[PDB]
C-alpha cells in the first residue's frame, strides 16, 4: 500500500500521519528530515593568491646592443635602457662608459606560502537537494538518504520512498563564488584570461603547481638613476590582498533560511525551506488486520490547561473503555495540532494522557484512537514566554488562528448587516406587492 | 553595551565571539486575550498582525455602515410607497402602525 503526503522541509521536526487501509488497523507514520544537503555542481575556473614579483638579475652589454625578447612568464615585462654605467663594489663594472645598455626584466609567480592561503574561483549550476530521512511505520524504523528530484528512490531493505520536487526552488550560491580557507563568498570574479590589475584574480592559474601562470599586475619598470646597480620598478597592489581587506562577511553568516555552508564538497546543510512531496510504498507485512487490533468501545476527551506555543504546550486526557490489551496508535486529524506520542498501550478500561502542540487559540480538533474519533474542544491561552529556543513545529493557518469568541463577534456583526439588508429588501418587496394589490 | 534584535516567527541566529551559534524563535505571546472582551481581542490581534486587524476592523465598520444605510433607505422607500397615495387624498384615515414604525 502506497501513501503519498507532503512533509515540510524543516530539519529535526517529526511529521506524523495515520495511513488508514480499507480493512487493516490504522498505521502510524512519522517522518523526520534528520539532515539535508543542497549541493551544486562546480568547476574550478582558477586559483589565485598573492603574487611574488620575481626580478631576474639584470644583465648589461655596455658597448654592444641588447633587444628585449618575449617569454611565456606571468606578466612578463622587459625594457632596454641606454647609458647607465653601473657600479657594484669596485666602482666600475663596465668599459665603454657610453652606449652602455642594460636589460631590465621582471615577472611574477606564486608566493611560497600560497599552498595554504589561496582562493579558488568556481562557477555553480543547478543545486540538487538530498535529504536523510528517518521514517518509522508501525513498529519498524528505517534510515535512508534520498535524492529530492521526484524519480530517484530511497530504499531500506523492504521500504521504497520517492521524494520531491521541492515546492519552491532556491539556492544561496550565486553563479560565481570564491572559496578561501573554507569561507565561501558570492563574488563576481573576472572570467579566466580577463585579468585586471589591482583586483581579485589579477594572477590566475589552473592549479597551484601549474606552469601556465598568467597575470596582469600593471608592472612598469623605470630607468635607473642612482649610479649603483639596481633595477627600479613600480607595480599595482596585490588584488588578492585588496579583496581580502574588502572581502566582507562570508556566506556562512549571510545565507538565508539558516543553513550551514560547508566545503569539500560545496554545499548548504540543514536548510529549512519549501515542502517535500513524499510517496512511501509501505510493505504489506507492516499492516495487521483490524480483527487483531483492539477496538475501543468508547472514548471521551477532556483537554487540560493548554497553550499554543512552539513546544508541546498543551495536554489532554482520553478516558476510554476497550475490550482487550494492546498498542493502539493515536493521531490528531487537524493540520494545526500535533501530538507528542504515536502509539500508546491500551487496557480494558482506564485513561491515558497525551501531550500536544497547537498553533490555534482554541483546541477544537479531532483525536483518533485506534481509528475512532473524539472531538477535543477547549480554549488555549496566549503563551507567557516571549522567546523560545525551539522551532515552531506547526504552521499558522488563517481560519484556525482566529478565536471562537472573536469569530462569534465577527459573525454577529456581519449578520447584523446581512439581516438589515434582507429585512429592507423584504419590506420593499412586500410594499410593492401591497401597492399592486391596492393599485 | 546592549543590543536589541527583533525576532520573528521564522527565528533568529546570533553568534557572539567564538561561541557556537545560538538560535531563538519568537512565540505568539502578544499582550491581551483572544477569549476576553472585544477590546482585549482587538489589542491581541493588532499587536500580532496590525495590517490584517486594521483591514478586518475597517471591513466590519464598512459592513455596518452599508447595512444601516440600506435599512434606512428601504424604510424611507417603504414610507414613500405606503404614504404618498394617502397624502394626495383627503381624510387620510391611516392605521398609525406604519407611521409610528417608520417615523423614527
Amino acid at each position: 500500500f502506497e501513501h503519498a503526503t507532503t512533509v515540510p522541509n524543516v530539519p529535526g521536526i517529526p511529521y506524523k500521519a495515520l495511513v488508514e487501509r480499507a480493512g487493516y488497523a490504522p498505521l502510524n507514520l512519522e517522518i523526520t528530515v534528520v539532515s539535508s544537503e543542497l549541493t551544486p555542481s562546480t568547476n574550478k575556473e582558477y586559483v589565485t593568491c598573492r603574487f611574488h614579483t620575481v626580478i631576474p638579475s639584470p644583465q648589461v652589454k655596455c658597448c654592444g646592443s641588447l633587444e628585449c625578447k618575449a617569454s611565456s612568464k606571468a606578466d612578463y615585462t622587459c625594457r632596454v635602457f641606454g647609458g647607465v654605467y653601473p657600479f657594484m663594489w669596485g666602482g666600475a663594472q663596465c668599459f665603454c662608459d657610453s652606449e652602455n645598455t642594460q636589460l631590465s626584466e621582471a615577472y611574477v609567480e606564486f608566493a611560497p606560502d600560497c599552498t595554504i592561503d589561496h582562493a579558488v574561483a568556481l562557477k555553480v549550476h543547478t543545486a540538487a537537494l538530498k535529504v536523510g530521512l528517518r521514517i518509522v511505520y508501525g513498529n519498524t524504523t528505517a534510515h535512508l538518504d534520498t535524492f529530492v528530484n521526484g524519480v530517484t528512490p530511497g530504499s531500506s531493505r523492504d521500504l521504497k520512498v520517492i521524494a520531491g520536487p521541492i515546492s519552491a526552488a532556491f539556492s544561496p550560491f550565486d553563479h560565481k563564488v570564491v572559496i578561501r580557507k573554507g569561507l565561501v563568498y558570492n563574488y563576481d570574479f573576472p572570467e579566466y584570461g580577463a585579468m585586471k590589475p589591482g583586483a581579485f584574480g589579477d594572477i590566475q592559474a589552473s592549479s597551484l603547481d601549474a606552469t601556465d601562470i598568467v597575470a596582469r599586475t600593471d608592472i612598469r619598470l623605470l630607468k635607473p638613476s642612482v649610479k649603483n646597480i639596481h633595477v627600479p620598478y613600480t607595480q599595482a597592489v596585490s588584488g588578492y590582498e585588496m579583496w581580502k581587506n574588502n572581502s566582507g562577511r562570508p556566506l556562512q553568516e549571510t545565507a538565508p533560511f539558516g543553513c550551514k555552508i560547508e566545503v569539500e564538497p560545496l554545499r548548504a546543510s540543514n536548510c529549512a525551506y519549501g515542502h517535500i512531496p513524499i510517496s512511501i510504498d509501505i510493505p504489506d507485512a507492516a499492516f495487521v488486520r483490524s480483527s487483531e487490533s483492539p477496538t475501543i468501545l468508547e472514548v471521551s476527551c477532556t483537554v487540560a490547561d493548554c497553550i499554543y506555543s512552539a513546544d508541546f504546550g498543551g495536554s489532554l486526557t482520553l478516558q476510554y473503555k476497550a475490550d482487550r490489551e494492546g498498542h493502539c496508535p493515536v493521531h490528531s486529524h487537524s493540520t494545526t495540532a500535533v501530538l507528542k506520542e504515536a502509539t500508546t498501550h491500551v487496557t480494558a478500561v482506564g485513561s491515558i494522557t497525551l501531550h500536544f502542540s497547537t498553533s490555534s487559540p482554541q483546541a477544537n480538533f479531532i483525536v483518533s484512537l485506534c481509528g475512532k474519533k473524539t472531538t477535543c474542544n477547549a480554549e488555549c491561552k496566549p503563551p507567557a514566554d516571549h522567546i523560545i529556543g525551539e522551532p515552531h513545529k506547526v504552521d499558522q493557518e488563517f481560519q484556525a488562528a482566529v478565536s471562537k469568541t472573536s469569530w462569534n463577534w465577527l459573525l454577529a456583526l456581519f449578520g447584523g448587516a446581512s439581516s438589515l439588508i434582507v429585512v429592507g429588501l423584504i419590506v420593499l418587496v412586500c410594499s410593492s406587492m401591497l401597492i399592486n394589490t391596492r393599485r | 553595551t546592549s543590543r536589541n534584535f527583533s525576532v520573528g516567527r521564522e527565528g533568529l541566529e546570533y553568534v557572539w565571539g567564538n561561541h557556537e551559534p545560538v538560535r531563538v524563535w519568537a512565540q505568539e505571546s502578544a499582550p491581551g486575550d483572544p477569549h476576553g472582551w472585544p477590546h482585549e481581542i482587538i489589542i491581541h490581534y493588532y499587536h500580532r498582525h496590525p495590517v490584517y486587524t486594521v483591514i478586518v476592523l475597517c471591513g466590519v465598520a464598512l459592513a455596518i455602515l452599508v447595512g444601516t444605510a440600506s435599512s434606512a433607505a428601504c424604510i424611507a422607500k417603504a414610507r414613500r410607497d405606503c404614504l404618498t397615495p394617502y397624502a394626495l387624498a383627503p381624510n387620510a384615515t391611516v392605521p398609525t402602525a406604519l407611521a409610528v414604525l417608520c417615523c423614527i
